[PDB]
């Protein structure tokens, strides 16, 4: 035991109020975190090495 | 029927039954009635009711892939009662009955 | 249900439920709370509203208990007030269900052809329904029997 | 068997300090109308006589059924015993506007009067609204501006009418 | 066809009994959850058409089955799965709303399988967009819905399967 | 096949030697014609389950 | 020095009044000794008091109080005082207060004497320290000082389960004998292996399939026969 | 507690009619029966404690292990309680016999017999084996005809033989 | 039956059914008019075989009656019974029957995995067949005893 | 048959990539709860025949299922049930450790509702018989043990719905 | 109540079965160890209001929230109830010393005590440690050896012991 007295009691009870924002600082929640199996898809590759290199032709038009 | 679920149709018999409506129209009024969709396209398989209702409608089952195929492509837009309209509004319907 | 014939209404119709159909299932589920205890009243009162059930029956309707009557004897009599006991559960369900989907398939479709086989009076089993009615909506508060005697009615309906 | 006086001296020890001066001005506030107090609770108490008699009787125009053969409160024993609830319910509001809480009302009169009620067979709707049937008569009662002196009080007419509606929740 | 209440009703029902306090202790389990099926319900009906587009490309649209030879290679045959697909979504949304997959073998799995094998349409290709498109469901209607919409994603994957 | 070969049948020919067999001796016949075939030996013989 | 644990009263029968002018039938026949009885009527006293403050069972030759019945007979004691021996009388400690505990023998004490229910759980709690603390002795005087013991019984009356029955009815609550017996579900079922070892005989031998399942017309004979 | 007339003038009141005129044939009947009721209870309680005794006796013999040491009824404090229990179903058999209807057997006696025996633990298959024990001595001793004259009374000891099988599902 | 395993067992051997098989099915069926009377003996016997076999069974094994045994209270000692009128009525299958198969597919195929997945002691209920058993034959003559016996004893083996 | 950790594998080598920070941010995730698994799974080894015989007990063993003409009469019959409710309770077992239900529908689920349909064995007792043995499992586990084990329990009965 | 060589009887008697002669010496066993049953009851007696305080003051060394301002023990009627609950549950394991089995701890004290706390609000193994704190202050001196001679008496004080953890997880 330190202050015996029970440390608080709070010192009372001016404008105490609800309206307290909980958790006002501050953030929370990461989502990029989850943790989905699947990408999000692509096209392009093997049957396509063809056109990709020749849509640098008019990519710049 | 039942008479329980019969007095749904009623107003549908005896505006027969004056001969206010044709045999078309009066098989069309029953099958697009919920007492029909409760029956045959509710509890049954989407393909299996088109097989269903295509043999009670028109008196032959589907010929191949293609015939099945295109009711059954109706239900994917229209539904249930689109599905009945688009074979009493056929041309073999019409040219047999 | 009404969250089952919500859904076969807009399945057959190729779409999903508009917001009329969503407020309702959403309306019907936040009623659940209240439905639950209108049909926990008629849980444990079925001993009550069945032997009085069929006590304004038998006075109303002398002839189906009197000799001759279908209901005559100790042993008919006991089925007699059996298929009150049928329809006051099958009010139960309908209350829990919202809708009389419960009672449709069950007690009612057909039910002119299973009393009419079996020689009863179909309007005297409706006479009985009536008088389970008034004593039901005589256990609730206003608001409440305008919903348990409402299923009551409806199977009155379809009754005759 | 606590007061509104006593209803923050359990919350003062139960934290275990001594009465912070936000409310003992507060606790004047209703010292100062206390004396507004008692000759409200005087028409309700002084003139309890014509309210379950005069309800009673309009209850049964809107419920025939409850006079008729068959009916629940049909003989003479059943009758007396409806007033005879009807005036310990408004026995217990007065009980209540003279200790500031509701502590006396579910406790003496509520307590297991749902049960007792489902175990007579007795209907809970038509004893909550044999309440309410007393509940806008006892404050408009209140509201006789003669015979005393002048003011608006429509604090204490919503106290007692929070105290009717307590025992009409309490019984259904 | 039945929901949750008319499952509930009808276990209570086949033996003959009034709905005890178990009978209702489920149904209150049920319309609890009513408020977050009809949200699940309400954004899916929004993003029917997103979230398809968002499942075959992160599945099966570059794929094999997505060039020649692939099951999936003609413009009717890339069709047919997109209207395939949005039954998926759609009756699982059902489901959803019922709390019961009923509707689900009832419309949905029999025959299914059984007809895939017929066209010759790959199964595990099959699963496995339902899989991504399970997986973009749980994104919008939130994790608990998702926990909902995705228990009756599985239930089509393991039957189909 | 399923059973006292842990495999399924392979051809029709297959099926018509051990259903004549079956047919005319019964299930004696039949399992004292699959365990005294080759393939059992190969895969087990006398002490492999 | 330790008043009670202050509990809560309910809803009953007795704190309410009956309006029973001239009641007729279910009246539960107040014995009483300034009616002045003879000596075949001081008989009929002693009766209802064995079989208030015990059951109908133990009014046995053994179970009686011979010395204490002759004290009443001369009017030496009242009849608050011959309640007060028939408790701290040895068959009651032996059969009735060795087999239960003080939670249960409160429910007893209660019911028998101050002839109502219990109001709720907290008042078998809050009157079971009394027994604990200063005796059995010192548990019947301060529930025979009870204002509860002396507004509808006094000095002269042998006690009574007061309204046990509605007046237009028939079937009303239980018997107190018959709502609480000697010993409880919660003393016989922790000796099962020293005492209570019984295993019960066999039943009448019912077969099967002559059961009733749901929608049977055999479940509402009992139904018709009350027509 | 009701009589025989009493549940016909009871349920009527709650109909709220008068009691009618065919009605009255009904309860003229029952006092044409009236003194051959009244020595069917004059038969069965002066041989009251041999109906007793006899059939507790017949069922130590079908049962013996509820009075070998370690049973039920066995000491001297309850073989006198077993005795006193079957005293007690034979008084208000009686009483309902009187009455003319069930009223007083299962209001005080039958009220929650049954689960006083879970909580004491007795066999309460062996107590409806024992009713039925003196069941078949009582309907015998009210076929006696000594010091009466010769009638046909078959309707009434089968009211007698109702009372008695129904005391006994009453307790398991 | 006899009948059903003579076919069974000639058509496993791809033959038809020798003098041996088919004069016994001939030897059973002029046998049946004795066994629906000995079947006919147990099968309103039932009242006191049961009882009188529950009767030596907790004489003989009072534990399973006493305060911690399968059987106690009023509650199992009536299930306590209910599985010897089981065993009894499938006697009566087996005696008509003229074997054990009726027996052998019902109460007997798996027995023990029920009774020891019921905290039942196995040798009990063993005990309690055998008790029915001496009740039986001493209704019947030493030429049906060989035979009513003769089924309860099979139930015996197989039940340990 | 597939593990959490053959799962976070297959997921991370299908699209040829590593184990980036995510995949081993689910690995860390099921090693934190592997002490648990394992007492989860010790203690009901221990007690399987209690578990089941709780389980039946609670649900379905006076129901007239279990009397004549219910779908569980006979000696063969009942005997089948707790062999049947057996590997329930195991390969669940199974899937409380390998923390997937991968190995539920390969070895348990295919076929499963098919073939009681078959035999006639109802379903709406045996998803009782296994709500009510997760609730005697919650008991011996823990809570969150017992919501690792509960949570592959459902998944029984979903799929077997 | 039973003493040591009542539940010996009461277990011979439910079998009907005699004593046998080496059960009579195992209680002529327990008389020549009589003194020393005795006189530990000596002690623990004749310093018992020593045992109440000294384990009262130490158990808010160990958990002081009890005495805090909303804590269960916080007030002087119910620090006086801590103190008469302790004193009681002192006084019944002397009872059970001096019997030799603890069938009148069980019956009047331990029975049904859990579901008194828990309808209290009394933390139920927060009174467990105030248990065993009295123990230790009892079992130590009980191996006091003031004004009695010596001899090896680990067996009885076992049984001392043997009580104040038997009554110790009955409340928690
Ligand atoms: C010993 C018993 C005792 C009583 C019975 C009352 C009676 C009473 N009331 C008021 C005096 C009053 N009483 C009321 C109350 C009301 N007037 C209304 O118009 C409303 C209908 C009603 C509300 C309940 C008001 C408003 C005043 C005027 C004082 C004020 O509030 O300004 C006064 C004048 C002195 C004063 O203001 O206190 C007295 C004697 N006081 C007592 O000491
Ligand atoms: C207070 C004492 C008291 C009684 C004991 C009875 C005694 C009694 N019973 C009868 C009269 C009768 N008593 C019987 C009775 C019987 N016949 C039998 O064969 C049965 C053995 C037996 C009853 C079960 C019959 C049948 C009659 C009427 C004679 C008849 O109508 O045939 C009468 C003559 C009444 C008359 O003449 O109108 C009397 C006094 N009544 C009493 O008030
Ligand atoms: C009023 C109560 C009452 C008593 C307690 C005893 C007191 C007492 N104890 C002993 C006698 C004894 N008392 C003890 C007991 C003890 N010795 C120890 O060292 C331990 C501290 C303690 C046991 C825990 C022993 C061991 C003996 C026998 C002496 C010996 O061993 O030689 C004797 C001598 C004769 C006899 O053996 O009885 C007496 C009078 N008598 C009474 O009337
Ligand atoms: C849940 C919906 C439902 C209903 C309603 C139902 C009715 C039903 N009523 C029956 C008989 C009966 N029902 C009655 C009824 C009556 N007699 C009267 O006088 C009255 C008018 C009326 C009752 C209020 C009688 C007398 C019989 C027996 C008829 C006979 O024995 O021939 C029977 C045959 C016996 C049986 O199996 O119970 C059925 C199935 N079954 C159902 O599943
Ligand atoms: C409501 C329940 C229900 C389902 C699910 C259903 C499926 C169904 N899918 C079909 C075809 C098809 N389905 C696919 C689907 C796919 N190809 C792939 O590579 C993917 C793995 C998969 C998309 C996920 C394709 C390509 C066809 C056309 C096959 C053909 O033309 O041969 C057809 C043939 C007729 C038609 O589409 O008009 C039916 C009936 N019917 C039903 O009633
Ligand atoms: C602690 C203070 C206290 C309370 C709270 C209390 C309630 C109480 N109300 C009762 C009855 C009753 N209450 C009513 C009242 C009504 N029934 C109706 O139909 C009307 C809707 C309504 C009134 C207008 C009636 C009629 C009875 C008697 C039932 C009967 O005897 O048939 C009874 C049964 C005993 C009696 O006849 O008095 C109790 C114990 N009693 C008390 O002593
Ligand atoms: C108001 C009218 C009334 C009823 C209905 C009633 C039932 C009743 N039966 C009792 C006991 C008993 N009942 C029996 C009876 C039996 N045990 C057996 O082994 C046999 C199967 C069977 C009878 C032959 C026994 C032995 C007791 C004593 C319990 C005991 O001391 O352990 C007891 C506890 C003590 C007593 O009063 O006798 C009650 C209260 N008592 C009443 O006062
Ligand atoms: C036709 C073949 C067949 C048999 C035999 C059978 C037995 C069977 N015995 C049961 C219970 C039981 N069986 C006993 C039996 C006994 N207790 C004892 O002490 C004795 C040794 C033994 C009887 C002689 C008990 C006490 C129970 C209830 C166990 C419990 O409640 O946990 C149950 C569960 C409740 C029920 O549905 O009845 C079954 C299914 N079912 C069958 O289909
Ligand atoms: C490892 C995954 C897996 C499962 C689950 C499985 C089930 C399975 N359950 C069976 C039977 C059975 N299952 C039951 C079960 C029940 N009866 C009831 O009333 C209850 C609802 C239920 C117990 C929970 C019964 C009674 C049979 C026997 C059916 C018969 O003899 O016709 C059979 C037939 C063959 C046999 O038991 O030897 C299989 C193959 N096989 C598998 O490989
Ligand atoms: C059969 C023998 C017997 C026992 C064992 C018994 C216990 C008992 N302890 C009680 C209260 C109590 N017991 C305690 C004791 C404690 N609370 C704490 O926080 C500490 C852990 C502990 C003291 C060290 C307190 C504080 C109360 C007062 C509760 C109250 O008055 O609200 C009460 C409620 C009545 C009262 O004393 O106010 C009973 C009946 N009564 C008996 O007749």
């Amino acid at each position: 035991s330190g202050g015996v007295k029970v440390r608080a009691a709070v010192g009372n009870k001016s404008n105490v109020d609800a309206p307290s924002f909980k958790g006002s600082n501050m953030e929370l929640a990461d989502s990029g975190a989850d943790y989905k199996a699947f990408p999000k898809r692509r096209m392009p590759g093997a049957n396509m090495q063809g056109f990709l290199d020749m849509a640098k032709g008019m990519k710049p038009k | 029927i039942y008479q329980n679920e019969r007095i749904g149709l009623k107003g549908i018999d005896n505006k027969f039954l004056d001969n206010n409506l044709s045999v078309k129209e009066l098989i069309r009024s029953l099958a697009i009635s919920d007492t029909f969709r409760s029956l045959y396209w509710t509890p049954l398989y989407v393909c299996k009711s088109i097989e269903w209702i295509h043999y009670r409608l028109l008196g032959r089952p589907t010929y191949g892939r293609q015939e099945i195929n295109q009711y059954f492509n109706i239900a994917y837009k229209k539904g249930f009662v689109g599905v009945i309209n688009s074979i009493i509004d056929s041309v073999e319907y019409n040219e047999c009955f | 249900s009404i969250v089952t014939k919500s859904i076969v209404n807009a399945d057959a119709e190729a779409r999903y439920l508009s917001p009329g159909e969503l407020d309702r299932i959403k309306s019907f589920v936040l009623s659940g709370q209240r439905r639950l205890r209108i049909a926990q009243t008629l849980t444990e009162n079925r001993e009550r509203i069945v032997k009085q059930g069929g006590q304004q029956l038998f006075q109303r309707r002398p002839d189906v208990v009197s000799p001759g009557g279908n209901a005559y004897g100790e042993e008919m009599t006991a089925t007699c007030l059996r298929d009150l006991d049928y329809y006051l559960r099958l009010v139960t369900y309908g209350i829990i269900a919202g809708d009389v989907t419960p009672i449709e398939e069950i007690g009612l479709v057909g039910v002119k052809e299973m009393y009419s086989a079996l020689g009863t009076p179909i309007s005297g089993v409706a006479e009985g329904i009536r008088c389970m009615k008034d004593v039901a909506c005589s256990l609730l508060s206003g608001e409440d029997a305008a919903e348990v005697g409402f299923y009551f009615d409806y199977t009155l309906a379809a009754m005759q | 068997m606590l007061d509104a006086f006593a209803k923050v001296v359990a919350q003062a020890d139960a934290r275990g300090e001594f009465l912070s001066n936000t409310q003992i001005d507060a606790l004047s506030k209703m010292v100062k109308e206390g004396n507004q107090r008692l000759d409200i609770v005087n028409k309700v108490t002084s003139n309890a006589s014509a309210i379950v008699t005069n309800s009673a009787r309009a209850l049964f125009a809107e419920q025939p059924q409850l006079i008729q053969p068959g009916g629940n409160a049909y003989t003479s024993r059943r009758m007396a015993a409806c007033l005879r609830d009807m005036e310990i319910v408004l026995r217990y509001v007065s009980y209540a506007m003279i200790a500031g809480d509701s502590s006396v009302l579910d406790d003496r009169c509520l307590n297991g009067l749902r049960e007792t009620y489902q175990a007579l067979g007795t209907p809970g709707s038509s004893v909550a609204v044999a309440i309410q049937k007393m509940k806008d008569a006892s404050v408009a009662l209140a509201n006789d501006t003669t015979g005393t002196p002048i003011g608006d009080c429509s604090s204490l007419v919503a106290e007692l009418a929070g105290y009717f509606d307590r025992a009409a929740v309490s019984v259904v | 066809m039945q929901d949750a209440i008319t499952s509930v009703i009808n276990a209570a029902d086949v033996q003959g009994k009034y709905l005890d306090a178990n009978s209702v202790e489920k149904l209150r389990g049920y319309f609890q959850t009513g408020e977050l099926r009809v949200r699940a319900a309400a954004t899916i009906a929004a993003n029917a058409a997103t979230i398809i587009k968002e499942a075959v490309a992160k599945s099966l649209l570059y794929s094999d089955i997505t060039r020649p030879g692939g099951n999936m290679y003609t413009t009717r045959r890339y069709a047919a799965c997109i209207r395939d697909l949005d039954y998926y979504l759609r009756y699982a949304t059902y489901g959803m709303l019922a709390g019961d997959p009923s509707i689900l073998d009832e419309r949905v799995l029999n025959g299914l399988k059984e007809t895939y094998n017929s066209l010759g349409v790959p199964i595990g290709a099959t699963i496995q967009a339902i899989q991504a498109m399970k997986e973009v469901t749980g994104s919008l209607v939130g994790s608990d819905a998702g926990k909902e919409m995705g228990l009756y994603f599985d239930y089509i994957c393991s039957g189909l399967s | 096949f399923r059973h006292f070969l842990g495999r399924n049948l392979s051809s029709l020919a297959e099926f018509q030697k051990f259903f004549a067999i079956l047919s005319k001796k019964g299930l004696t016949g039949l399992v004292d014609s699959l365990i005294n075939s080759r393939e059992y030996s190969d895969y087990f013989n006398e002490e492999t389950v | 020095s330790i008043p009670i644990l202050k509990y809560s009263l309910s809803t009953q029968n007795q704190r309410v009044e009956s309006f029973e002018v001239n009641p007729g039938d279910e009246q539960y026949r107040i014995y009483s000794t300034d009616s002045l009885p003879s000596s075949s009527e001081v008989d009929q006293i002693i009766w209802a008091a064995y079989r208030q403050i015990f059951s109908e069972h133990q009014i046995l030759k053994s179970t009686k109080q011979p010395f204490l019945e002759s004290q009443l007979r001369f009017n030496q004691i009242s009849i608050k005082d011959f309640i007060k021996g028939l408790v701290l009388s040895a068959p009651f400690r032996d059969l009735n207060y060795n087999v239960n505990n003080n939670y249960r023998f409160v429910e007893i004490c209660v019911q028998r004497v101050l002839g109502r229910d219990i109001y709720n759980e907290r008042e078998k709690i809050a009157w079971s320290i009394i027994i604990a603390t200063q005796g059995l002795e010192g548990f019947i005087d301060t529930l025979l000082n009870t204002q509860e013991y002396l507004s509808n019984f006094g000095d002269s009356i042998v006690p009574f389960q007061r309204r046990r029955i509605i007046p237009q009815r028939s079937k009303g609550e239980m018997p107190f004998n018959l709502k609480t017996p000697r010993y409880g579900i919660e003393f016989r079922s922790k000796l099962a292996a020293t005492q209570f070892s019984w295993a019960s005989p066999i039943r009448r031998f019912r077969p099967q399939e002559q059961q009733p399942k749901a929608g049977d017309p055999a479940l509402f004979l009992n139904m018709v026969q009350e027509m």
